[PDB]
């Protein structure tokens, strides 16, 4: 079936892919993804740019026309990682945009 | 103020359940339509120059024609 | 199969028959962004670390989780003069109406 | 001198983006476009180490290699 735009699980395990070479911690965590149909309306959530606006509007009016709007992350969180940097020392730094809060139509 | 969101929330809240391959889409859909085209009349003033407001006016008419929801009507 | 690009999109208000309120311009380019996202992703896609994830991810085992999507990430105003509530003349920037640049997100 | 994975990135998508599965050679030369970007990767390793966009690369092309059954040694 097709679902709405929604925010969907999307587990990371860092050890899994190998990266527990220079990762020291988290070694896994929660990112999310996004998923899911964008139709005409956008509801507000889906906070979509006027652009967004008008390509949905359009692609209502002539699915031809214009591809519908994509169902992407419009707000993401970073999360502090521990790891073994290029002169082999121990760095704390947050990479920012990891784990999706928002999804959205763009 | 312009309340075009109210009109979308509604009509979103109201056809969430809707599925397209399920057997009473467009009757619904259309009084779903019908009255998300009232609540949109309502707030007209108030909204004009709101892209979000011309574009649910625009959207929901083309919607009324593609699917044959006549002008009046339940909602 | 193309990949991520930004594709022509114009836009004719007087078509949608917004001419009843606005004044100019009565129609513009938007652009659309539309194509495939595989890995690799160029630089000129500028992913989010996220979207460099996923996108390895569901190039590893597309059933994990679907591809990052092409989507404008970069958008300019247009100035639109139009009348307002109180029929006023107003000149006012619209923004994100233009897609300057499509990435993969 | 610094991370360098983006040159990388675009050579093998360079050498590659017009590829087609449909024409006979795709596979021999998408793998030798796959261990050349494997080595250009590999020799920036230390100046990447920590960004997500390098680490990615390295697990995305060892992984395309086992999928396209690319060979690690062979020409490229
Ligand atoms: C790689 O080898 C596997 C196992 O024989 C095969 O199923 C797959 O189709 C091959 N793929 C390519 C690109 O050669
Ligand atoms: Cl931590
Ligand atoms: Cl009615
Ligand atoms: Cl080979």
């Amino acid at each position: 079936l097709k679902a709405r735009c929604s925010r969907k699980a999307l587990h990371v395990n860092f050890k899994d892919m190998g990266w527990d070479d220079w990762i020291i911690a988290p070694l896994e965590y929660e990112a999310f993804h996004c998923e899911g149909l964008c139709e005409f309306p956008l509801r507000s959530h889906l906070e979509p740019t006027n652009h967004a606006v008008i390509q949905t509007l359009m692609n209502s009016m002539d699915p031809e026309s214009t591809p519908p709007t994509c169902c992407v992350p419009t707000r993401l969180s970073p999360i502090s990682i521990l790891f073994i940097d290029s002169a082999n020392n121990v760095v704390k730094k947050d990479y920012e945009d990891m784990v999706v809060e928002s999804c959205g139509c763009r | 103020q312009c309340r075009i969101q109210k009109c979308t929330t509604d009509f979103v809240s109201l056809t969430s359940h809707l599925n397209s391959a399920v057997d009473g889409f467009d009757s619904e859909f259309c009084k779903a339509l019908r009255a998300y085209a009232g609540c949109t009349q309502r707030t007209s003033k108030a909204c004009r120059g709101n892209l979000v407001y011309h574009s649910a006016v625009l959207g929901i008419s083309d919607l009324m024609s593609q699917r044959n929801c006549s002008k009046d009507g339940p909602t």
